[PDB]
């Protein structure tokens, strides 16, 4: 290893906005009611007579794991270059990619306001194309998906699959959903963290307020796409170095393993050696995820 | 004119709002026997920041408050030691009253309770027969302390919340307590002495 | 000196003898409170009557205290611990020396018991008989295995720790953490065998 080391992101969402549409304009924002009772109440629900809520958000992909950042040591650096190139021309970005795609059609973005009447996904992308998931139900992490939804998720699949491993396309998404909801149904939408609670809300340029879902609690479901230990896929984690597991109160890859991200960093020379006389393993999909969720690896 | 017995906890790990719950329906219970009678409850530990440690029970007439004293409920957790009991005594003529109103207004902060407001105010405008066309109040309110207990229902399947608050007395009219002794913003007259003094008998 | 029976309808009437004598045991500490008055002849000799009803009276025994337990209840049940409703009645269970609930028929009522109650009250908003908290001395009673072994399947995530400990230390065996509907569901589920 060496002492500097540095990846930053390759993939990114903005965050999710809720609002809905009248006969007299287009976007009229869902508000939320404080009562000062400092040490408040709140709530937020669907008002009466509006039928359907929608939920927008836009993603940038990058194929931005292809070189280090910041690398102090030009072994190492010959080396990652090696690898992330050794893997590429084998495929496995269509992997990855298919994984990521299969959340995004899935809708598990919405977290626990999934439970409606029938939700329906629109996305489309800087290259014209337009794909649509009529109900997002239904769809799940093992199984066969049903016809002409199998087709779409092999169509996003290959232009994600580009996005993520050739430089200089920039390809973006533009996602919105449709809720149909219930009477007055119940929104969920991101807590605030404080040292009773509060939720968080954005500025619209005209002053109002609206419900939000924070950048980072979108990005966290759509990696959700770790299920490569102990020859048991059950549901897969957040990428994490150590593998963990937040409901459990657990670590999948806990170093005393030899599992970890950091161990399997240090083979990176025997990995190169096994894919120029290649099959691609579990140890090699894993590390490309991780240099993907970039961060820092240093002080070796 | 006045007597009164107080209750208090014995374990550190009492969950004041669970257990106040259950001397509440056990006075309810009382009430259902002898319709005929008024006994008035009283938080004499109350504070701010939490509900208390301890219960009491004020009334008019001694005999008939020695007998709830004597129901079984109490007669057993005394037993075990989770109760320190008073006896009965008149109460000082010493002190000032409280009302302990009780505000179910306090519902309309919650969503569920929204929910079947509009639901009855739909179906009651078929009979109008006008189209149903609600309108909604603003955004702020502001309202009072209180404190929670927590309440089975009476002989269905559901439990709710009682909200207290603590309104100083003013004196006017005649009393009367409602069936849980708890005063009420309107028509239901009554009040208790804030008895937080003489507490080191228990 | 020696067992040779036929149509043991009784529980207390089959088995190898160091079965038969522990049965003893657990009813005598049990049952003859009194103090030794060396009866040692008559104290011990109701002990055939009393398991003639067994299969049908043990269970009354321990729904009895369900409901004297509930009565007297302190705090939302989801934070109380098994042993204050059932009395370490567990723990007797290992007194037959036996590990395997073919041939420890005490426990295997204990269990089957425990089974119907969790299935007579499912998960809802508020919390009820069958959320309570076990330690791990005590799952390893009822899943017929050593405590290491407890440690070992919650490493690897096939059970949730519901306790929020401090940091730079450990739970201890004593310490109740787990939820009795959770070990039931996991034994039927994964630890049956042909014993």
């Amino acid at each position: 290893l060496c002492t500097h080391l540095s990846y930053s992101r390759s993939l990114s969402p903005g965050k999710a906005v809720f609002f809905y549409k009248t006969a007299e304009s287009d976007f009229v924002p869902l508000r939320i009611e404080v009562a000062k009772i400092p040490q408040t109440i709140e709530a937020c629900y669907v008002p009466p007579n509006v039928d359907e809520l929608y939920c927008r958000f836009s993603l940038r992909v990058e194929a931005n794991s292809m070189r280090p950042y910041v690398c102090s040591n030009p072994d190492v650096l010959r080396v990652m270059i090696g690898l992330a190139q050794a893997y590429q021309r084998l495929g496995g970005y269509n992997e990855l990619a298919r994984r990521y795609s299969a959340n995004v059609l899935r809708g598990i973005w919405l977290w626990r306001n999934q439970y409606t009447q029938g939700t329906k996904i629109e996305i489309k992308t800087s290259l014209g194309s337009t794909y649509h998931i009529p109900d997002a139900r239904r769809l799940s992490w093992s199984g066969d998906w049903p016809e002409l939804e199998q087709k779409q998720l092999e169509q996003l699949t290959s232009e994600m699959a580009k996005a993520l491993s050739q430089p200089d396309i920039f390809w973006f998404a533009d996602v919105t959903a449709s809720l149909k909801t219930g009477f007055c149904q119940e929104i969920f939408p991101s807590q605030k963290f404080t040292e009773s609670r509060q939720l968080a809300t954005v500025e619209c340029s005209d002053g109002q307020l609206a419900a939000c879902i924070n950048p980072q609690k979108i990005g966290a479901a759509l990696q959700k796409i770790d299920d490569w230990w102990a020859n048991d896929a059950d549901l897969p984690l957040r990428v994490h170095e150590y593998g963990a597991n937040h409901e459990a109160l657990t670590a999948l890859r806990h170093p005393a393993t030899g599992q970890d991200f950091y161990h399997l960093l240090t083979k990176a020379e025997q990995f190169v050696t096994v894919l120029e006389s290649s099959e691609l393993p579990g140890e090699v999909h894993y590390l490309m995820a991780v240099l993907v969720k970039g961060g820092l690896f240093q002080k070796g | 004119n006045r007597y009164f017995f107080a209750i208090r906890y014995l374990s550190d790990d009492v969950d004041c709002g669970l257990l106040a719950g259950r001397c509440i329906s056990i006075l309810h219970g009382f009430r259902q026997a002898h319709p005929g009678i008024q006994i008035g409850v009283a938080f004499p530990e109350w504070s701010d920041r939490d509900l208390g440690r301890s219960i009491a029970f004020v009334s008019t007439n001694k005999s008939l408050l020695e007998r709830f004293r004597e129901r079984s409920y109490f007669q057993v957790m005394q037993a075990d030691n989770f109760f320190a009991l008073s006896l009965v005594l008149e109460v000082p003529d010493t002190c000032q009253n409280v009302r302990f109103i009780r505000n179910q207004n306090l519902a309309k902060l919650f969503v569920g309770e929204r929910r079947r407001r509009l639901a009855r105010a739909k179906r009651r405008a078929k009979a109008r027969g006008e189209a149903f066309q609600p309108h909604m109040p603003d955004e702020t309110k502001v309202v009072g302390v209180f404190h929670s207990v927590f309440m089975q229902s009476a002989s269905s399947g559901q439990s709710y919340i009682l909200h207290i608050q603590k309104h100083r007395y003013e004196r006017s009219e005649d009393s009367g307590y409602s069936s849980y002794g708890l005063a009420s913003n309107d028509l239901y007259t009554g009040y208790v002495p804030d008895l937080g003094a003489i507490f080191s008998t228990l | 000196y020696g067992c040779s029976f036929e149509s043991s309808n009784p529980l207390l009437a089959i088995g190898s003898l160091s079965a038969r004598f522990g049965a003893l045991y657990w009813y005598q500490q049990r049952y003859l409170s009194d103090h030794e008055a060396v009866r040692d002849d008559r104290a011990l000799t109701k002990a055939i009557g009393h398991f003639t009803a067994w299969p049908d009276a043990f269970w009354r025994e321990l729904q009895q205290m369900v409901d004297d337990a509930l009565v007297r209840q302190t705090k939302p049940l989801n934070h109380t611990d098994f042993v204050d409703v059932f009395g370490s009645v567990v723990a007797d269970c290992r007194q037959i020396p036996m590990r395997n609930t073919g041939q420890n028929f005490i426990l295997k009522n204990l269990i089957g018991f425990l089974t119907d109650l969790v299935a007579r009250h499912p998960q809802c908003r508020v919390a009820n008989v069958g959320d309570l908290l076990l330690s791990a001395v005590d799952a390893a009673t009822l899943l017929s295995t050593s405590v290491e072994q407890v440690r070992r399947l919650h490493h690897e995530g096939f059970l949730p720790l519901s306790i929020r400990p401090a940091s730079r230390n450990t739970v201890s065996p004593h310490r109740a953490v787990f939820h009795l509907r959770h070990v039931v569901e996991l034994r039927q589920a994964r630890m049956q065998s042909h014993h």
